[PDB]
């Protein structure tokens, strides 16, 4: 099946996670579309962003 | 995170 995903507009590949994140505009991101392969031992944030907005405004 | 992987190309 074919469904768009992460914000790179395309159809999920096969390398993907959900968004782990109180917000993260979707709960599907393609490891093509962000950047991590398997997912980390735990927890990947749908996408640079989806993280940090989990973190809520930090300096990090 | 729930995730569904197929590796990469
Ligand atoms: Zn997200
Ligand atoms: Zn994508």
């Amino acid at each position: 099946q074919e469904e768009v995903y992460c914000f790179c507009r395309n159809v999920s590949y096969g390398p993907m996670v959900a968004c782990d994140n109180p917000a993260c505009p979707f709960e599907w991101f393609h490891y093509g579309c962000v950047g991590l392969k398997q997912a980390p031992k735990g927890k990947w944030y749908c996408s640079k962003d989806c993280k940090e907005i989990a973190n809520q405004r930090s300096k990090s | 995170a729930r995730t569904k992987q197929t590796a990469r190309k």
